């Protein structure tokens, strides 16, 4: 059937090349018209016009990008190779490659993300969730209800899966999947959350935490906001 | 003893760091119709045209049923090649002729443009020549030029006799 | 609705034995069979003087540069003459002799 | 909005007549009866050049 | 300098904006002047005493 | 025309450039337009590239001969050039046609 | 195959140049393709430069 | 080049009712005009091509009309499959512009704002800086301004928003506005305060952080 | 190979000397022979049926 795949990778260093390529299945690349066409989605944004090419052997560009594009079909395979040289740190979006029939309208794939900027095996803050417990203070728990949530920060550790307490706080009175990435200039990231639940949630000899099992190096680390 | 190329048309490539697009190279499509367009065989014999003619991409799909295909050389003659022929002498630029695929000029159909005219609109083709009739709803769209060859709804009789 | 023809070659041969009296077609593609028709049976009237007269073009992608050239090079080229001695090449040069008389046949009632 | 027109006299393209004796134009019709369309045409007196 | 006189120099000094008359499409006039698409179609014939 | 040739001679990686220009100077009928001192570099790099050989053509004004008298031996047989009557018209002449 | 028809041939004094002009020259003869050979030029850069690019 | 200025990016419609929504390009000859819907953590796919010939498996309500300039897409009755976005493209030029969109959702106006302050804590206060959140929570409606008062001065620069999606469940907005503060003005000035403008809120709920 | 035959092709060869023979004067020929001065001019024409 007709099935378009994608193969980059999904993390790249500023100023240097990618050759992410989409391969189409469900007719030729030279099957008298229909041909493969490349569009560019930034997160959170419009779409910008990248390139496309005919069963006829044509190539279109982007007269903006008129200067690092280069794109190549394989018939054989039904593919399309793509090269886009000195890359900058404004291309952390995703990429679509789609099936290009020869009316203006093209018919899309799944999509694949690409992350260029100053992320490596060393990055600070943008991958995944850092963790921040209870210091102590006898100011403010005096008064009102009582709520216990965990302190996001400070996360380069990818190696750690995102859970929170499955079939036990999908909607019992949490924002907690509300709260997103905080995306800031110069990567700095931290974030929190809220609980509105009652004040017996709290001493019934059971206080609620975050867990998250880190299996960079496979500890059950747990999690509390502060005072 | 046999030579294979990866791409049939040759690429034009960026020359040093000059910012001037080859502006000169001009995807001409044109529409199989005798005798404006008319299409011969590569001679089998020498591989090549004889020079009245041009050299022109015919795109060939490889069975009525398969839906694949080649651009296969061919060779293109008759009237319009040669007004074109004595166009590119006297405007100085390449041209790489590619025949039509829809086999029809085209006709509007539901706001889409079709044949010679729907692969010149979404600008895939520059330049398209041949026998195309000068018309209002294709003014619309396209830019046509100063006509060289009258034409209209006109009537024939069969020739009568002496009396 | 009820004089229409299935093709062009069929109408041709209708109008070679008399099937029907005149055909209603494309000015020039009419020109050009009646240029090759076999023993000049077939006539083309008007001169130009036609219906919704217009001529055979060469198209342009929108607003482009090259219309002044284009149009300054065809004019170029129309006032010189090379382009009727290109018609002459290849258009309808066959025929186009004088009928000076066909045979009196019996002079009848 | 006003397009200052000029032409020259060539029949039967562009028929030229003295107006009226009131300045205006003589009415006339077609051998169908419709009315023969008129413009004023502000002419050089080319009947004697000199 | 050789230049236009009469006609399309009336025309190109600006004193007219258009010209709707038997005027004949050509390079040297097309170079200098606009010719709108032709409302007739037309040649260059000989007249003879009958 | 084949191109009008604009030099600013005086400038140090212009001839750099310059070169590039003059080199694709392919037609034989070239006019010319400098001073004498202007001229004699300009035509050490023609002589340098070969825009004085056999076919090549040179038009120059009465500048770059500056005064005839001392004629530079440099410049080239077949060089044709514009003056005013010199030699002929003397300066006698002049001042009395002038009075 | 590119329909290149038109072509020059340029060479310098590096060995084994007269049998490729020799070669080219016997190829252009036999060939029904009929090569335009406009000028052939063997130079040499390292020497006057003036010529060269005449 | 063309320019193509779309519909205004604040339009949504309660289900099950019409809407119609057009974006404005230049007025020269094009109708070459492509329709899009857009799905939110999906690929978009096609809704009408040419301005006029819906696309194959599009049901019949997603009406395609207009022409000139104005290109409208009309719906007669909102569904679920309908949610999404809608984006537009003009191919008459040699750049393939496409269009910005709008987001639709549920039209059930309810502006109950929830601030929750947290000051910075002492790890960060050991790192050297003071990261003090003000949260808005459960209120639908997308306008949210955070004005942050020190000594009564408008704070701006250093206030960064998050402004997160609107979900399915309950549609409501949870912001968080964090500021990043250094240790001479937290010696300088003690008390800081978070306020947030709601255009249905006459009197917003504002709040200082405690001692500590 | 562009070979030749007949007279010309066994010319070249060196098997003979001289071609006496209607031989026509043109281009082509020329080539790789040579040729003495037109001894018989003559043209190109047709023959049919009385
Ligand atoms: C004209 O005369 C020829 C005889 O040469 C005859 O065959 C033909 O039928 C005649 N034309 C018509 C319309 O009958």
């Amino acid at each position: 059937q007709v099935t378009l795949k994608e193969s980059g990778p999904g993390i790249l260093q500023p100023s240097q090349t990618l050759s992410l390529t989409c391969s189409f299945s469900g007719a030729a690349a030279a099957a008298a018209g229909v041909g493969v066409g490349w569009i560019r989605q930034p997160s959170g944004k419009g779409l910008e016009w990248l390139a496309h090419i005919a069963a006829a052997a044509a190539k279109r560009y982007n007269p903006a990008l008129k200067s690092r594009l280069t794109i190549s079909k394989d018939t054989s395979s039904s593919q399309v190779f793509l090269k886009i040289a000195s890359v900058a740190t404004a291309d952390t979006a995703t990429y679509y490659c789609t099936r290009a029939a020869a009316a203006a309208a093209p018919y899309w794939g799944q999509g694949t993300l690409v992350t260029v900027s100053a992320k490596r095996a060393d990055a600070r803050t943008v991958a995944a969730p850092s963790v921040f417990i209870f210091p102590p203070s006898d100011e403010q728990l005096k008064s009102g209800t009582a709520s216990v949530v965990c302190l996001l920060n400070n996360f380069y550790p990818r190696e750690a899966k995102v859970q929170w307490k499955v079939d036990n706080a999908l909607q019992s009175g949490n924002s907690q999947e509300s709260v997103t990435e905080q995306d800031s200039k110069d990567s700095t990231y931290s974030l929190s959350s809220t609980l509105t639940l009652s004040k017996a949630d709290y001493e019934k000899h059971k206080v609620y935490a975050c867990e998250v099992t880190h299996q960079g190096l496979s500890s059950p680390v747990t999690k509390s906001f502060n005072r | 003893q046999t030579l294979s190329l990866r791409h049939a048309v040759w690429p034009r490539y960026k020359s040093f760091s000059d910012c001037e697009p080859d502006d000169n190279h001009l995807s001409i499509v044109t529409l199989e119709e005798a005798p404006f367009v008319i299409v011969e065989d590569i001679d089998p014999l020498t591989e090549t045209c004889v020079r009245n003619t041009v050299p022109c991409r015919k795109f060939v799909k490889i069975n009525n049923s398969t839906n694949e295909g080649m651009n296969v050389k061919k060779c293109c003659k008759g009237f319009c090649i040669d007004i074109l022929k004595k166009l590119s002498r006297t405007v100085k630029f390449t041209y790489d002729l590619y025949l039509v695929t829809n086999g029809k000029h085209g006709k509007k159909v539901n706001n889409v443009w079709n044949g010679m005219i729907g692969e010149v609109v979404y600008q895939r083709a520059v330049m398209a020549v041949g026998s195309l009739t000068i018309n209002e709803e294709r003014s619309e769209v396209v830019d046509f030029s100063v006509p060289f060859v009258e034409t209209g709804i006109s009537v024939m009789v069969s020739r009568s006799n002496g009396t | 609705t009820r004089f229409n023809q299935r093709g062009v070659e069929d109408a041709l041969v209708s109008l070679k034995t008399g099937k029907l009296d005149a055909f209603i077609y494309d000015a020039a593609v009419l020109n050009y069979k009646a240029g090759r028709d076999e023993g000049c049976k077939l006539v083309t009237i008007g001169s130009g003087y036609i219906f919704a007269s217009t001529g055979y073009g060469i198209a342009l992608q929108k607003g482009s540069p090259w219309k002044r050239q284009i149009d300054l090079a065809l004019l170029q080229f129309v006032g010189d003459g090379e382009m009727e001695e290109l018609e002459t090449l290849w258009l309808t040069g066959i025929c186009h002799n004088e009928k000076n008389e066909v045979m009196s046949s019996q002079l009848d009632i | 909005t006003r397009l200052k027109i000029v032409t020259i006299h060539q029949e039967p393209f562009v028929y030229v007549k003295p107006t009226m004796s009131d300045g205006t134009c003589k009415e006339e019709f077609t051998v169908n009866g419709d009315p023969v369309k008129k413009v004023i045409c502000t002419g050089p007196n080319d009947t004697s050049p000199g | 300098k050789k230049e236009w006189n009469g006609m399309m120099g009336e025309l190109l000094s600006g004193q007219a904006d258009m010209i709707v008359a038997p005027l004949t499409i050509n390079n040297e006039r097309a170079q200098y002047i606009e010719f709108s698409k032709p409302f007739k179609y037309q040649g260059l014939t000989i007249l003879v005493k009958k | 025309l084949e191109e009008v040739l604009l030099l600013d001679m005086s400038l140090d990686d212009g001839d750099s450039k310059i070169q590039n220009q003059l080199k694709k100077l392919q037609s034989p009928i070239i006019l010319l337009y400098c001073t004498k001192e202007e001229a004699t570099y300009i035509f050490e790099v023609a002589n340098s590239v070969g825009l004085t050989g056999y076919g090549y053509t040179w038009i120059v004004p009465s500048l770059v001969a500056g005064d005839t008298d001392t004629v530079p031996s440099e410049f080239p047989t077949g060089l044709i050039s514009v003056s005013y009557d010199e030699w002929d018209y003397g300066l006698p002449a002049r001042v009395r046609d002038g009075i | 195959d590119y329909d290149w028809h038109v072509f020059s041939l340029v060479t310098t004094i590096f060995p084994g140049y007269r049998d490729f002009i020799s070669f080219i020259k016997t190829t252009v003869d036999n060939s029904f393709v009929g090569w335009d050979m406009q000028n052939v030029i063997t130079l040499d850069t390292s020497f006057e430069d003036a010529k060269t690019q005449v």
